[PDB]
Formats: C-alpha cells, structure tokens, sequence
C-alpha cells in the first residue's frame, strides 16, 4: 500500500499466514537500577550540551525526544488502563481538559514513577494555564537543578501526550521550593485559545 | 554461591528502581533520532553511540564498585564471566550466558538471552547491514573494564534483529599496567 | 462533502455534449477545487485524481492558460506515481497545444545536465602544451551529457550553447533526447579563441527545448565546475 | 468487494488497502474510484464533527454512519488519532448488513497490528507502512471475519 | 569529631575541601593543594619500606544513622599510608581500586578506631559516586560545584559526632 502506488490488491480466496514477528505486548515486569537509566539520561544531557548553541534550541532539542515518544506512550498506557487481547472493552476518550489531565496525574506517573504527583491544581487568575507539581523528581534528582533547564524530558512528555489529545500546548516548567519538601518543580503548561474556546463552546 | 547469591541480595536496597519500559523507549528515542539525523549513516551512528557508551563506561564502575563493595579480580576469564553474570542483574535484570571461548579462553564470547533494549523494535530494511541496535553496550563494558586496567575489545557478531539467531559479543583481551599503588 | 459534490457538479459537465465557451464563474470554481485543498494534505492520489478532472474541464471550456496553469504544477509537483501508464504516454499531447500556443515558459524541470567534461583529441605528435584542475584548452572538440527523468520521449534538445564569457562557445544540436535514460549528447563543438589568459569559470550554459533560451541549469548536488 | 483504510491526522492515509471476495471475482469495476477518497474524505467530515461530542458508553467505536446513493459506510476513531474506515458490500445489492459486533472484534484486532507497528521506533508518524507482513496479516485477521 | 573532609583524584590533585566545623581559617586553596600533592608524593614511596623484608577486612558497625550494605568490607589498601597522627589533630586515608583517595581529618581522636573512620569514608564514596558522578554539569577530575553533594555531606558530619 505504497504511496506512489495505488490500494490495488487481490482477492481473499486463499490463506497466507507466513507470518514472522508478532507477540504479546503485556505490561512486564522488570525493574532495572535508577543508577543505569540514569546514566543514560546522563550521557544524553551530556551530548546536548555538547552539540547545541545557548538555551532555549537546547530546551527545544531536549522535548522533542519526549515529543517522539508521549504518543507511543499514550497510545498503550490508555489501552491498557481504559482496556492476545481478549478485550472487554475500551472505554471513554478526552471529554475535555479536566479528564486528560486527571489521567496523567492518575496513571501516568505510576506508570512511570511508581507514585503520584501531588496536585494538579486549576490556576486563579486565567483558566489557559494550568499547572501540575511533582514534589521530588525523580529522573534529576541528582542534577542541581538551579538551572532548570535539565527537567525538560518532562515537558517534552507531557505536550506529546496532549498533542495527540487535540490540545496543543505550551508547556514550561519552573521550580519553587514552596514546602519543606525541597527542589519541587512546577509544570505550568498553557494551551491555545482555539481548544479552549473549543471548551469555551458550552463547557 | 558466595557473589551469585550476593546478586539477588544487594538487588534490595536503598536507590529505587523503575520499569525497564521507560528506559527501553528512552534508549529507542536517542537511536532514532540519531539515526534520522546522519541521513541513514549507519557506520556513524555505530561509532557515535559507541562513544556515548564509552562515556558512561568510564563512570559506571565507581558506583559499581561502591554500591557493590567487591575485591580486585584476580582471575581475568572465570571470574569475569560470573561477575558481568550478576553484574548487569545489579544495573539491568538480566543474566546472560557465557561460552565460546578461545583455546586460553581469552577472546570468550557472552551469550545474551534476552534483550530489554529491543523488546519490540523491526529495525528497517535499509538499515539490515551496516548497523547494530545496543552497541552502547560495548561501550558501557569497554569503558567499565579500561577502568578496571583491563585493555578489552569488545565487539558484537550477531543478534537477533539483523536476523541471525543468537546475541553475543566476543572481545579480546589486551594488557596493561599501573593499576595503582596497592 | 462539498468537495464531493463540486467533483460531480465537474464529471457533470465533462458529461455534457453540449458546448460551452468560457462564462467567469468557472475561474472562481476551479479555484475553490482547487482551495478546497492547501495545494500550491498529503493525499497525493486524490491530487492525482482531482488536477486531472481540472485539466480535462480547462481544455473542455478552453482556458488556456489554466490548462497551462494546472498541467505544469501536475508536473512539476508529482509523476514520481505516473510511468508511461495512467495516461502519461497518452498525456504530454496534451500539453504540446500549450508550447504551441504562447502559454508555457522554461521548461519546469531545473535538472537536467548531469556533468560536464571538455575532453580532448589528441591530433599531433608535439603540438602541445610542453612547459605549461583547470584544463587551459587545446583546439579540440567538447561532450556534455544530460539526463532526463520525465518518461516522455520528444525533448528536442535545440541550440545548447554557452554562456556569456569568450567565443568559446557550442555551435549546434540539431537531434533530440530519450524518454527514460540519461543519454549521451552528440557535438556540442566549442569554436574557441585565443584571447587574454585570465582565469573564466563556466557554471552551465543555456538550454532551449523547442522553446525559450533558458538560463545556466546548475549541475547536480554539487557545483561540479 | 471489501476496502480498508486507515486515514490520518492531516488527511494522509497510513494504510488503505482493497479485496474482493472471488464470487465477485472483481471489485466495484468502474465504481473503484469514486467510492475512493472523496466518499472517505467526506467521512472524515463527518466523524471530524462527531468524535468532538458527547451525543449522537463506547466512544471508539461507531457502527455505520452513512450513506451514499449505491451503499454505506462505517467507521471508528481511536484515540492515536487515527481513524479507520472498511469500506465493504457486493455492488448490485444495496448492502444493509452491519454486523457491528464482530467486526466490532476486527477494529480493536487490527488496532494491535498498528500498536506494534507504531512502536517500531524507526517509524515515524505520517508516513505509510510498507511491511510485507502486516498487510498479510489483516486480509487473514479478514478471513475470520468476512 | 571529624572537622574536615577532603577527595583526591587518581592524577595526584585536590578535587574538594570543605573546612567543615573549624570556622576559623587561615588556608587558601592552593595550600591545600600543596597538602594534595605531597600525599599523592608520601603515598607514592609508603609502601615500598617493605620493613617484613617478606584475608584483613573491615567491619559493620552502622555509622551514620538506613546504612548502605550491612557487611563486613573488604578493602583494597594492603599497603600504604592509613591513618596519622599528632598531637593536634588526626587523618584518615582511605583507597578506591580506582585510584580516588578519600581524606578525612578530625581533631581529636575518634583497632577500633581506624575502623569507624574507614566505615564513614565507604559512605561518602558511595555519596560521592551517586551525587557528583551523576551531573553533566561535573566535568572529569574537575571540583564539585554540587551544593547538592555538599549539604548531604555536611548532614553526615552531624550523622558523625
């Protein structure tokens, strides 16, 4: 089914099961060391700041690898929490904003993390911005983050789960110490206006 | 025995642990991207990601060795062979295998039996010949026995998904001195 | 769904035996078909499909500089999916009533000249250059081959000569170029002259098939100088 | 006389494939080509204006939802942001059947052979599949489910 | 009891000094560079004396209230320079396989003792091989910057004495 060429096939009066590789694709269990993954994060950052000019094509150049993998994650993460596969069912999509980011505050750090972040807190003043808070992050943890330049996998993995949400997004992060919890970093995301106004249908 | 029961004793401690699926998609992403920029150089994104295996192959063995607090390694093949056998189920749970010697068991090979860098990868139809998924591993093991003042050289032969059947690496031995001062 | 239906209301009047001249609500249809899509979407087949309905209402309501229009952006933007079959053997009659008419200018396709050599033959025993990777040309005769990609046959390469440095310059070409291949070019033959002996660089020359003197087609992914 | 796509974000389709049963022995001949895009295109209007909402609890899958003057069509949406679309029926009988559960357990069973698919991750999104072996896949997952 | 720490690099030169709870100073940086290689220089001919002319493990007494590994160690330090001391002060050597060695000196006195010294100085290696060996911004045999390393040692003078 190339592009250049056409959807031109052949009847189904035959049987060709020469398959090769397909298999299970369960949530497996095997938990390697924060040591090694952590390195690999390590060498990465490494590799950014040696090929990248100044800051912010850095901040860009470190989000787009969570841009390439938010929507693999989200496509199996909400197929196996809203869901071989002797399916059941799969159940509801984004109704709106205050359901899409439930699910990564419900499911996708304890996807991830093993824990949830603590808040996910609709803003005061504007209702575009919306802001999640992880209290102790765990992949720069050991980074000293008074740049906070190094906590931009995470922004990068959250738009790519809302991008394929329908809600593009301009997603920051910050870092204030507001609690005797220390080094918590906040994650103001935005929106645009037109999914909003989209929610600003009717809501 | 004493370091193969030791292995599954000092995978509970204080550092936590995270699913090996993240760090499988992270890995994916670095190698696709690199991949996608050098315009299908597949001969340079081999040595570029065995560079950025090297670079953590340097770093690698200081908390290896602290988090492990272990002896100098006297015999250079047998305790080699159980040693890299618990040690990546210390780092990465998985216990590879090892034969395939030389006559003085010195160019051995390290069978791996099952891969959590591709999981689920079909790596593409151009990209069949000159190119290895994971050789950040024979950086990251290059570099963790240079360290050690053990002059490896590492390289894979087969894997699974250039075709063949069987993942191993077989790597040369070379020697030299001025460990330290004891 | 408008899109579907405007692509009825057009097999509609391909269907007409009926005849029409041209009525100016037809420019702001086709471009509606046209702006319905963002074409200047990646369903390239349904381009395909509804650029070919555009060029068959343009020749039926004889437009002409839309069929000029319309069938050069069909072949500047696509045929990569058309071999000699889904009408292309049966296509670029089509457009000969463009070239024709004064419809088309400078044949669309910037690449065409795939290298340059000035190779040499030698005639005498010592009537060379003894005491003096530039060439510094001994009288003699060039061969510039090219190469086309568009499967149609017919190119008729006219006039090849060069550019605007000295009387070094081609005299004439009076055969065509293949359908398919890269062909090989016959006597280009540079009737040059000994003038002042700074250093001239050439980059292409002027090429005209059947049609306007073009400027220099730069050589593939490279100078090639 | 059957016809699979699946269409994406920026209308481009990822996998859009035709069968025919052999007792038509032919698909739709002279039919093929406007049962094509433009009837799909329009189907991408119209679940582009009926995914967003609530109202007309199974929000993926949509049963058929049109019709044309010769048959209709059916549809689903996931959440990948792709829509597939089969579109099926023998062409002289106006074609009611909609099964709408067992091929119900076709859309969530092809919708793996795109998971695994997806998580290659040399494949980019917005470009097609050339595997050799999940399009034979599914005109057998097809022979479970005609 | 320990008011000083120090790390040594493989090359023979200071990596860090932190003059923990003395707060009154009268050394710069460069003598304790001074200090840093004539120990590298001391430590280089301190196990040739070969005075014999011809299996020793430490232990676990849980130092620093988890600990990391509850084991008794071995130790790669067979032969060479230990402990020192005077009638000021004390110091603590302490060896890795790599080459980092790991100064410690304290002034009083806190067998035994070389021991408690030893089973601090296996922690901060193991802290300073998660909290400054992880940092892209930590650049080889270069100082340690992290502030981050350095509250999380200067708790551990308190999880001392």
């Amino acid at each position: 089914v190339g592009p250049k060429q056409a959807i031109t096939s052949e009847a189904s009066t035959t049987y060709y099961i020469s398959r090769i590789y397909s298999e299970s694709l369960l949530f497996k269990r095997q938990e390697a060391s924060l040591s090694a993954m952590a390195f690999l994060f390590q060498e990465m950052i490494s590799q950014l700041h040696r090929t990248c000019k100044t800051a912010g094509d850095f901040e860009t150049k470190l989000s787009d690898y969570g841009h390439n993998i938010g929507i693999r994650l989200l496509e199996l993460l909400n197929f196996r929490a809203s869901v071989s596969n002797y399916i059941t069912k799969m159940r509801r999509r984004d109704l709106k904003i205050l359901d899409i980011l439930q699910f990564i505050h419900g499911t996708l750090w304890s996807y991830l993390f093993n824990h949830v972040s603590d808040d996910l807190v609709k803003s005061s003043e504007r209702d575009n911005e919306y802001m999640i808070v992880d209290n102790f992050p765990t992949l720069t943890q050991f980074i000293p983050g008074e740049n906070v330049s190094c906590e931009y996998f995470v922004c990068g993995i959250i738009k790519g789960f809302l991008f394929n949400a329908g809600f593009p997004c301009g997603v920051t992060a910050h870092r204030m110490p507001q609690g005797g919890h220390s080094q918590r970093t906040v994650y103001l995301i935005q929106f645009d206006r037109q999914v909003l106004d989209r929610e600003g249908l009717r809501f | 025995r004493s370091l193969k029961a030791m292995g599954e004793e000092i995978w509970k401690n204080k550092t936590e642990k995270i699913n090996t699926e993240l760090f499988t998609l992270t890995y994916g992403s670095i190698v696709a991207q690199l991949c996608q920029d050098y315009e299908r150089d597949f001969n340079k994104v081999n040595d570029h990601l065995y560079s950025m295996g090297y670079n953590i192959g340097c770093r690698l063995i200081e908390d290896f060795l602290a988090r492990t607090a272990l002896p100098r390694c006297e015999n250079l093949v047998k305790t080699s062979e159980v040693l890299s056998k618990c040690a990546f189920k210390i780092f990465l749970n998985i216990t590879p295998n090892i034969t395939n010697w030389s006559h003085n068991k010195d160019t051995f090979s390290l069978i791996l039996d099952e891969n959590p860098l591709a999981d689920f990868v079909e790596l593409p139809m151009d990209a069949m010949k000159s190119l290895w998924y994971s050789n950040i591993l024979c950086g990251v093991l290059k570099g963790s026995l240079e360290m050690v003042q053990l002059d490896c050289d590492v390289w894979f032969v087969s894997d699974i998904l250039r075709g063949d059947s069987q993942t191993e690496i077989k790597v040369k031995l070379n020697r030299i001195l001025k460990d330290e001062i004891p | 769904k408008q899109l579907f239906v405007l692509r009825l209301l057009m097999v509609a009047l391909l269907a007409t035996p009926n005849k029409i001249a041209w009525h100016p609500d037809y420019r702001t249809l086709i471009d509606t078909i046209i702006e319905l899509l963002n074409i200047n979407s990646t369903w390239l087949i349904l381009q395909k499909k509804i650029l070919q309905l555009c060029i068959k209402v343009s020749r039926k309501i004889n437009d002409f500089e839309y069929v000029a229009k319309f069938s050069s952006i069909l072949i500047t933007k696509y045929t990569h999916l058309l071999n000699q079959s889904e009408q292309d053997a049966l296509f670029k009659e089509y457009i000969q009533p463009s070239i024709t008419n004064e419809s088309i200018t400078s044949y669309w396709d910037p690449f065409i000249l795939r290298e340059v050599v000035i190779n040499r033959i030698l005639d005498s025993d010592p009537t060379s250059n003894e005491i003096p990777a530039e060439f510094t040309c001994r009288v003699q005769n060039p061969f510039k081959f090219d190469f086309t990609i568009n499967d149609i046959q017919l190119d008729e390469e006219i006039s090849e000569f060069c550019e605007i440095d000295r009387k070094a310059v081609s005299y004439s070409g009076p055969y065509n170029v293949k359908a398919e291949s890269i062909r090989s070019i016959t006597l280009p033959l540079i009737i040059k002259k000994p003038t002042y002996k700074k250093i001239y660089e050439i980059s292409c020359l002027k090429i005209s098939i059947l049609k306007l003197p073009l400027q220099k087609f730069d050589i593939i992914n490279d100078s090639r100088r | 006389p059957q016809y699979f796509a699946i269409i994406g974000k920026k209308d481009n389709p990822v996998y859009e494939i035709e069968f025919t049963n052999a007792e038509n022995p032919q698909g739709f001949p002279q039919d093929l080509k406007e049962l094509n895009p433009f009837i799909l295109h329009a189907s991408l209007d119209i679940v582009e204006d009926l995914q967003w909402q609530i109202n007309p609890t199974d929000n993926c899958y949509l049963g058929k939802v049109d019709h044309f003057y010769g048959l209709a069509i059916t549809a689903y949406i996931s959440y990948s942001g792709m829509k597939f679309v089969m579109i099926h029926g023998n062409s002289a009988n106006s074609s009611v059947v909609i099964d709408d559960n067992n091929m119900r357990s076709f859309y969530q069973e092809v919708h793996e052979l795109y998971v695994k698919t997806l998580m290659n991750p040399f494949y980019k999104i917005t470009d097609p599949i050339r595997s050799p072996a999940f399009d034979s896949r599914v005109r057998t997952l097809a022979r479970k489910h005609l | 009891a320990i008011e000083t720490i120090l790390v040594i690099n493989k090359s023979g030169g200071l990596i860090y000094q932190r003059n923990f709870t003395n707060d009154e100073q009268k050394l710069n940086s460069n003598e304790y560079l001074i200090l840093a290689s004539t120990l590298h220089g001391v430590f280089a001919i301190a196990s040739q004396l070969t005075p014999k002319a011809l299996n020793t493990i430490p232990y676990i007494p849980y130092v620093g209230m988890d600990d990391f590994f509850k084991e008794p160690f071995t130790n790669w330090n067979k032969s060479g320079l230990r402990q020192l001391c005077t009638d000021q002060f004390t110091m603590f050597i302490y060896q890795t396989l790599t080459g980092l060695k790991f100064v410690a000196i304290s002034s009083s006195v806190m067998n035994l003792a070389i021991q408690i010294a030893d089973n601090f100085l296996r922690k901060v290696y193991c802290l300073y091989s998660d909290y400054v060996m992880k940092d892209p911004s930590y650049s080889m045999e270069m100082p340690i910057r992290s502030n981050l390393f350095d509250e999380k040692v200067k708790k551990m003078v308190e999880n001392l004495q």
